[PDB]
Formats: C-alpha cells, sequence, structure tokens
C-alpha cells in the first residue's frame, strides 16, 4: 500500500555526467529506502541501503539523499558499467516492501533517423494459412518510435506486436520489428498495405508500402 | 543642557557597572577556568571563547575607573584619555568578533554535525582568540589620525579630518560591525530554524548571543554611521545635530554595559553545559495511532496505524534512547505480525504493551529532547 | 489552433555564435517537447528539447556546436558556437504532440533564414 | 561469501503446482528473513512472500495471498515457495532474497544478497517447432534488408545464426513476443550492401533445442 514512484522512467546520459533518479513515497518512511542496480538478465545488487548509507562493494559514485518523503540517487560520475536499470525500494516492514517502476539509464548519442523496411509475406505463410508482415526500424535513437500499420489509408489497432532490441554495443542504437498477424483470407481480401513510422528524428512520417 | 545630562548620567551609570563587571566577569573567568579542566575537544573551545570574551570585557571594566577619574576633572591629563578610548574600542571590537566566532562555531556544529569533530578544537580556539586579539589591537593602533602634535583633547573623542572620511570609517565599520552582524544574523537565524525544525537550551543560548550582540553593538555603530552621514554629507540643521550628538554620547555611555550584558550569554552557555516539529510530531503520531488502535475493529486499520507508528519510531530514533526505541519498534513488529495473522484483540494487547514500553523508556526522551533541542 | 512563432536569425560570420528563439502561445510548453529543424536538400533534424528532467538531444552535424534550453517553460532557444560554413538553412520549429516523445510533429512553424558569411 | 541458489522453475500448465527451493549458503535461514521477489518479463520487481523460521511469521502480497504457501526447513537451510492455482499472469523470474532481523545494521541493509533467479513460465501450450519464414529483400530497393522470421515455438532456447555465424555485423535478433495463441514469435534481420543483391547466398540457421529442429532457410530476392 506504500506506493513508491520514481519520476524518470528512462533517462539518457553520456559517460561522465550527473545522473539523478528521484523517488517519492505515498506515506512517510523514515529511511527505509534501498536502491538496486539490475543489469539485464541478472539479479539486482544493493547500491544505497538506508536513505544515504553506501553499501560496501560498490563505487563511491553512487550517492543517496532524503528530503522528507522524497528520495534521490546520484551517479554524478558515470562509467561504462553504470548502464542498467535502477530500482527504488521501500522496506518499512517485511510485509509492506514495495519497489519502484525502475529507471533504465541508457547511452546518450546523436539522433538517428530510422531506416524503414517493409517485408511482404512469403508463399510459405500463404500456404500455411497465416499472414505476417513486419516493418523494420533500423539503427535509430532514441527508442521513442511508434509504428502504425495502414491498409487502404486506414489505421489498425491490436493484432500487431512490437519488439525492440537493447542498445547496440557498437553504435548504441535501437531496432524495431512490428509484425501484423492476419488471416490468409483477410490478407487476400485486401490489395495494398503500408507501415507508417514516426520518430523524433523525422520531419514527416515515413510510410513504405507494397502491393500484393 | 546636554552637558549637565551627560555628567549626571555618567556619574550615575558608571558607578554600578564597574562593580557589576568586576564581580560577574571575574566569576565567569573563574568558572570557565575551572571548566577548562574537563579537556574534551568540543567542551573546551567554547570555554576558551568565553574566557576571551570575559578578558575583553574586563579590559573595559578596568578602563571605567580611569575614564571616570580623567573625566571628573577639566582635562588635566590628556595623554591617558587616548589610552582609555583605545581600551574601550579594543573591548568592543574584540567582543564583537568573539561572539561572532561563537555563533560561527554553533552554526557549523548544528548544520554540519561531522565537521565539528575536526573544526572545534581547543588549539584552534586558542589560536583564533590570539589572532583576533592581534588584529583588533593592530586596528586600534591607527587611532592617531588627527594632527601629529597636540592630539585630541576630549574623552568623548570626536576627532576630525580623515577619521570620518571613507578611508577610515568604512574599513573599520564594515569589517568590525556590519560583516560580523550580517554573518552572525545568518548563522543564528539558520541555527534557530534548524533547531525548531528538530523540535530549548540551545535555542536560548543562540537567542541570548544574538540579543546581547544587537543590544550592545547596534546602537553605537548606528550612531557612528549616523554621525558619518550627518557631519559629512547632510546640513547641520542644529536640532538634528544636537539630537544625534546626544544619541551617540548616550550609546557611548550605554555600550559600557556590555561587560554586564555578557552575563546573559554566560549563564545560558553554563546552563547548557551543565545539562549536557519533527520530534514533536513524531511523538504526536505515536500517541495518535496508539490511541486509534484501541478504537479499531478491522485488521487493516490497526495495520495502517502500526505502519505509521513504526515509521515515526524509526524517524525519531535518529535524533538509552537507542535501546528504548529499539524495543518500541520491536513491539510494533509483534503487533504488526499479529495484525497480519488476522488476530485483532492480540493486536490490542500488543498495543497496550507498546503503551507501557513508551511510558517507561520513551517519555524520558521528548522531555530531555524538549530541553536541549 | 495553437500559436507558434519563431524569432531570431540573420547572417553572421563563420564563428559568430547566434541565438534563436521559438514562441508558442497555444497550450503549455512544459507539457510537450519541441524540436528544432533545418533545411536548404530535404528537411534535416537538428535538436529536440523535452521536458525538464530527461534532457534534450542533438543531431550528429550540430553535435556540441548547438545547445537548446527549456528556459522558463515559455519557448525553446538555440545557442551557436563554432559555426561551420555548411550551415546555411531556413531553420523551422516544431512541437511533438505525443507525451511519449513519439515525434508525431502535428504542429510546425515558419522559421527564418540563417546564413554564414 | 554467502550465496542463494534457486531451483525448481520451469514449464507448468495453468492451475498447476510447483515448488521453488532457494538454498542458503554462508548463513542460516534462522538468522535472516527470506523473501521472494518476482520480475515479470520486461516488467518491474514485485514482492511475493516472506518467511521467518525464527518466529514462524509468514506473509504474502495481496495479489498472491491464498494461493502460494511459503515454507522454510532450517535443517536443510532452504526456503520453499509452493505454487498453487497458477495463472498466466504469474510467469516471471523469481528471486529469493535475504533480509536481516531487527535491530541494527542487518535490518537496514534491506536485500544485500539476492539469489540468481528461476524463470517460471506458465501457459496452456505445448512444445512445437518454429516455422522459419524468410523475409525477402525489396527488389526495387544502397543497403538492402534481409531476415528470417520464426513463429509458433513454446520454450525460449531459440538461437538464430546467419551463415553458421560467419556474418555478424548488421544482424539484429529481436526479443521474442508472446502471441495471443500462447506461442512465441521472433524475427532476426541482417543488412548487407545491395551491390546487385550482393551475389552472396544468405542462409538463416535457427535452432530450437527443446524441439530439436535445426532448420536452415535460404532467402532470395523476389
Ligand atoms: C579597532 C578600532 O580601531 C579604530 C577605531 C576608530 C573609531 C573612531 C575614532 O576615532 N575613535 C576613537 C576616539 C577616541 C579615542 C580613540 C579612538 O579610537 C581607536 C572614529 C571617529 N570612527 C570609527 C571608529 C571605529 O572603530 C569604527 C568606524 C567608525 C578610530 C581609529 Br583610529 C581606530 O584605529
Amino acid at each position: 500500500d506504500i506506493q513508491m514512484t520514481q519520476s524518470p522512467s528512462s533517462l539518457s546520459a553520456s559517460v561522465g555526467d550527473r545522473v539523478t533518479i528521484t523517488c517519492r513515497a505515498s506515506q512517510s518512511v523514515s529511511s527505509a529506502v534501498a536502491w538496486y542496480q539490475q543489469k539485464p538478465g541478472k539479479a539486482p545488487k544493493l547500491l544505497i541501503y538506508s536513505a544515504s548509507s553506501l553499501y560496501s562493494g560498490v563505487p563511491s559514485r553512487f550517492s543517496g539523499s532524503r528530503s522528507g518523503t522524497d528520495f534521490t540517487l546520484t551517479i554524478s560520475s558515470l562509467q561504462p558499467e553504470d548502464f542498467a536499470t535502477y530500482y527504488c525500494q521501500q522496506y518499512l516492514y517485511y510485509s509492506l516492501v514495495t519497489f519502484g517502476q525502475g529507471t533504465k539509464v541508457e547511452i546518450k548519442r546523436t539522433v538517428a533517423a530510422p531506416s524503414v523496411f517493409i517485408f511482404p509475406p512469403s508463399d510459405s505463410q500463404l500456404k500455411s494459412g497465416t499472414a505476417s508482415v513486419v516493418c523494420l526500424l533500423n539503427n535509430f535513437y532514441p527508442r521513442e518510435a511508434k509504428v502504425q500499420w495502414k491498409v487502404d489509408n486506414a489505421l489498425q489497432s491490436g493484432n500487431s506486436q512490437e519488439s525492440v532490441t537493447e542498445q547496440d554495443s557498437k553504435d548504441s542504437t535501437y531496432s524495431l520489428s512490428s509484425t501484423l498477424t492476419l488471416s490468409k483470407a483477410d490478407y487476400e481480401k485486401h490489395k495494398v498495405y503500408a507501415c507508417e513510422v514516426t520518430h523524433q528524428g523525422l520531419s514527416s512520417p515515413v510510410t513504405k508500402s507494397f502491393n500484393r | 543642557g546636554v552637558n549637565e545630562l551627560m555628567k549626571t548620567l555618567q556619574f550615575a551609570v558608571h558607578i554600578p557597572t564597574f562593580v557589576l563587571g568586576l564581580l560577574l566577569n571575574l566569576l565567569a573567568i573563574h568558572v570557565f577556568s575551572t571548566f577548562l579542566k574537563n579537556r574534551w575537544p568540543d567542551y573546551a573551545a567554547t570555554s576558551i571563547y568565553m574566557i576571551n570574551l570575559a578578558v575583553f570585557d574586563l579590559l573595559l571594566v578596568l578602563s571605567l575607573p580611569f575614564k571616570m577619574v580623567l573625566s571628573q576633572v577639566q582635562s588635566p591629563f590628556p595623554s591617558l584619555c587616548t589610552l582609555v578610548e583605545c581600551l574601550y574600542f579594543v573591548s568592543m571590537y574584540g567582543s564583537v568578533w568573539t561572539i561572532c566566532f561563537i555563533s560561527m562555531d554553533r552554526f557549523l556544529a548544528i548544520r554540519y554535525p561531522l565537521l565539528v569533530s575536526h573544526l572545534r578544537s581547543p588549539r584552534k580556539a586558542f589560536g583564533i582568540c590570539c589572532t583576533i586579539w592581534v588584529l583588533v589591537w593592530t586596528g586600534s593602533i591607527p587611532i592617531y589620525s588627527f594632527h601629529g602634535k597636540v592630539e585630541k583633547y576630549m574623552c568623548f573623542h570626536n576627532m576630525s579630518d580623515d577619521t570620518w572620511s571613507a578611508k577610515v570609517f568604512f574599513p573599520l565599520e564594515v569589517f568590525g560591525f556590519l560583516l560580523p552582524m550580517g554573518i552572525m544574523g545568518f548563522c543564528c537565524s539558520r541555527s534557530i530554524h534548524i533547531l525548531l525544525g528538530r523540535r530549548k537550551a540551545c535555542i536560548y543560548t543562540i537567542a541570548a548571543s544574538l540579543a546581547v550582540f544587537v543590544v550592545s553593538f547596534l546602537p553605537v555603530h548606528l550612531g557612528f554611521f549616523l554621525q558619518f552621514l550627518v557631519r559629512n554629507s547632510f546640513i547641520v540643521e542644529c536640532r538634528a545635530k544636537q539630537s544625534i550628538s546626544f544619541f551617540l554620547q548616550l550609546s557611548m555611555c550605554f555600550s559600557n554595559v556590555n561587560c554586564c550584558l555578557d552575563v546573559f550569554i554566560y549563564y545560558f552557555v553554563i546552563k547548557e553545559f551543565r545539562m549536557n516539529a519533527d520530534l514533536e510530531d513524531n511523538w504526536e503520531t505515536l500517541n495518535d495511532n496508539l490511541k486509534v488502535i484501541e478504537k479499531a475493529d478491522n485488521a487493516a486499520q490497526v495495520k495502517d496505524a502500526l505502519t505509521k507508528m513504526r515509521a515515526a519510531a524509526l524517524d525519531a530514533q535518529k535524533a538509552d534512547f537507542r535501546h528504548g526505541f529499539d524495543i518500541l519498534v520491536g513491539q510494533i513488529d509483534d503487533a504488526l505480525k499479529l495484525a497480519n495473522e488476522g488476530k485483532v484483540k492480540e493486536a490490542q494487547a500488543a498495543a497496550e504493551q507498546l503503551k507501557t514500553t513508551r511510558n517507561a523508556y520513551i517519555q524520558k526522551y521528548l522531555e530531555r529532547a524538549r530541553s536541549t533541542l | 489552433q495553437v500559436q507558434l512563432q519563431e524569432s531570431g536569425g540573420g547572417l553572421v560570420q563563420p564563428g559568430g555564435s547566434l541565438r534563436l528563439s521559438c514562441a508558442a502561445s497555444g497550450r503549455t510548453i512544459s507539457r510537450y517537447a519541441m524540436s528544432w529543424f533545418r533545411q536548404a536538400k530535404e528537411r534535416e533534424f537538428v535538436a529536440v528539447a523535452r521536458r525538464s528532467g530527461d534532457g534534450a538531444f542533438y543531431a550528429d552535424s550540430v553535435q556540441g556546436r548547438f545547445t537548446v534550453s527549456r528556459d522558463d517553460a515559455k519557448t525553446v532557444y538555440l545557442q551557436m558556437n563554432s559555426l561551420k560554413p555548411e550551415d546555411t538553412a531556413v531553420y523551422y520549429c516544431a512541437i511533438d504532440s505525443d507525451t511519449f516523445y513519439s515525434g508525431s510533429y502535428d504542429y510546425w512553424g515558419q522559421g527564418t533564414q540563417v546564413t554564414v558569411s | 561469501e554467502v550465496q542463494l541458489v534457486e531451483s525448481g522453475g520451469g514449464l507448468v500448465q495453468p492451475g498447476g503446482s510447483l515448488r521453488l527451493s532457494c538454498a542458503a549458503s554462508g548463513f542460516n535461514v534462522r538468522s535472516f528473513s527470506i523473501h521472494w521477489v518476482r520480475q515479470a518479463p520486461g516488467k518491474g520487481l514485485e514482492w511475493v512472500a516472506y518467511i521467518s523460521s525464527s518466529s514462524g511469521s509468514t506473509s504474502y502480497a495481496d495479489s498472491v495471498k491464498g494461493r502460494f504457501t511459503i515454507s522454510a526447513d532450517t535443517s536443510k537451510n532452504t526456503a520453499y515457495l509452493q505454487m498453487n492455482s497458477l495463472r498466466a499472469e504469474d510467469t516471471a523470474v523469481y528471486y529469493c532474497a535475504r533480509w536481516g532481523y531487527w535491530p541494527g545494521e542487518p535490518w537496514w541493509k534491506a536485500f544485500d544478497y539476492w539469489g540468481q533467479g528461476t524463470l517460471v513460465t506458465v501457459s496452456s501450450a505445448s512444445t512445437k517447432g518454429p516455422s522459419v519464414f524468410p523475409l525477402a529483400p525489396s527488389s526495387k530497393s544502397g543497403t538492402a534488408a534481409l531476415g528470417c522470421l520464426v513463429k509458433d515455438y513454446f520454450p525460449e532456447p531459440v538461437t538464430v545464426s546467419w551463415n553458421s555465424g560467419a556474418l555478424t555485423s548488421g544482424v539484429h535478433t529481436f526479443p521474442a513476443v508472446l502471441q495471443s495463441s500462447g506461442l512465441y514469435s521472433l524475427s532476426s534481420v541482417v543488412t548487407v550492401p545491395s551491390s546487385s543483391l550482393g551475389t552472396q547466398t544468405y542462409i538463416c540457421n535457427v535452432n530450437h533445442k527443446p524441439s530439436n529442429t535445426k532448420v536452415d532457410k535460404k532467402v532470395e530476392p523476389k
């Protein structure tokens, strides 16, 4: 019931800036706040136990502070190993422990326009009875991109799942893949299909279409 | 008119203050001299500050008989009146800077609880009082700013030419009163605000230091600045000049009561030394949820009350008392466990045990706490 | 519907740090994120400024030499330095309607010419 | 050192039962409180339960209360969380964490030493091979986009390698997406310079070890 909300859902910074993650509690917790760092596919590790106490085994770049009900974490000296998801936890009592929504710290880089590619379904899917068209966004930053599937200049909802890769080790970019699951009869019932891609690197949305 | 009143008030007010100073300042000297035997790092530097202040005020105390004997006659000896005025000035400015450094020490101990370990040291205190003695006497050295011969021939020592020019008035007044007054005001206001946030003896001693500083130094320096603004860059006006001269002479004859006014900071510092809304509202919510647990039927209500009470106890634990709050949080834990198990009456029994534990171990806190913080 | 105005610009020397401004009377500035563009040779991205706390981004060509500010949440500025000769453009101003920084860019501006001597 | 090793998680049909046993090495379960924290795939951390063998106190979260029963045998120094009446929303990686008792520093160090996690997956699905489907590059389109798309595979030891791993630059294997049919889908794409289709064969090797299907599909422009 003691909700803990951390404002930055996803913060981008370069190697060497000051990172601040702010947490807020629904009701007063004296210093029962603990900050955990979770690299992908690994268990979380304690960073700042209590309001500001520093756990033994992590660099002194991590700092915490308490302003009444507000809790903040500072990573003022970033490093190539501080790029992970940071969680805010309240532990006033054993049965009331709650976690924040997380704060994924990524690598800041220049904005890249997503190269859009649309793939028609193969004849194997046609003979299988299912249709799946995938619109690919390649090497774009930041991750805030939206893909809308347009058929006959009409926007669809549902029946489309978007998959996003993590930051590339080389270019620190992203890739998107939204597949539109359609029945064979419905797929053949139409003629032209398109995917519209919008990003904060594009003056106008880019739409790539194909004709069956 | 003004001369008759001058003589009357001088002869009336210099008589008591001499004995009052020579008694109370000497008592403070003896008391803090015995107090320095304790030799704790933080329990001694303040006593050295107090003894410095007492010596500075004793300078004025010994000056008073000389100023009386040299003023009851029509200026028979003009050489020693300059010495009397030099003693008065070194007394005032040394007192100003000593009390201002006391306020610095208190503010840095309150706001920065960690730095006081490496800052407040008896050696540092001895050094800083010796240093302020040296600078204050060095700044009292250039009092011969009048004509080289003759020298000033009155004990109220108006003096002329470059004395009231910006070359002397500002470098003395800004560096001796305005800067100490401003930084003392900031330090004392911040200290009182922090202490009231944590909420009495400390508040009392900061308030006493600030009040003594203002009462003993603001009038004389205001008169100084007023004379600079009047006799230099404002028409004589006769009436205003007479009133301002009267005010400045009175402040001269009333700033010698500083050697007695220092007892109001001495007594409170001694009381604080003998003794050694956050906490108040923590106690308030402890009692509030303790009382609302009794009038509860749902387990969720008692769970919420116990959660708030545990938060309050944990917050107040950071302000004997460590173990008492420890057992209080423990008993809150058993009550929370019973509430989570679904039992409610057992939660009431645990709350009653919590109440007696509070009345036994906790009430000593929030009572001593509202005597120092 | 929402007002959008751009001010500043002119012709400055190759190194003449220049200041640009965008005014938007319609709706709240801090609620959304604005973007900075330039063209002339199709339109090319320059910088996007988001709500305070999560920072702002820049393009590769204008990296470092450009800086945007949220200011008093009233709208987006631009500060030049080390202006390269290949900067002659007609910089436009835009507002991202989506609250998730999707860059829908429904509202655009008019902009002014910027020339390098 | 102190370690917490968790085991037991795996494939369980909805409404089924499972028992995760986190084993404590380096200390005793009677001196620390064992908690279970679960992380849904791509979601945040959610507390599950709590056991204290010293006092016997057990607690559970609201969304789990009445179904899972936490237990701990101090003889084996292990803690058991028993799955019961499972549903699709319960699939996650489960973390067993230790927490000191009141009073002192051990309590203030909330979860200093976590476990390693155990992926519990629940859905009314059965293992089946993935149908690799090629996405041909656009004939009209300096750099072309390739790829092979796989679909309808239950577990997730699926690996995609292009040209037996000889091609690495430009590849992008996406995270799998859970479909409404209870199965998983995955697209893996590579980008090569066009140069008239690059006159090079591109083979997509996808391996599904649980299904034991290593099918390679060759892509060609239409
Ligand atoms: C450490 C202080 O050192 C001094 C102070 C003063 C004060 C003074 C003055 O002549 N007093 C004065 C008068 C009669 C005998 C001796 C006196 O003084 C030492 C006047 C008129 N005005 C002001 C004075 C101030 O102290 C503050 C600024 C205004 C002059 C000199 Br000199 C100092 O070396």
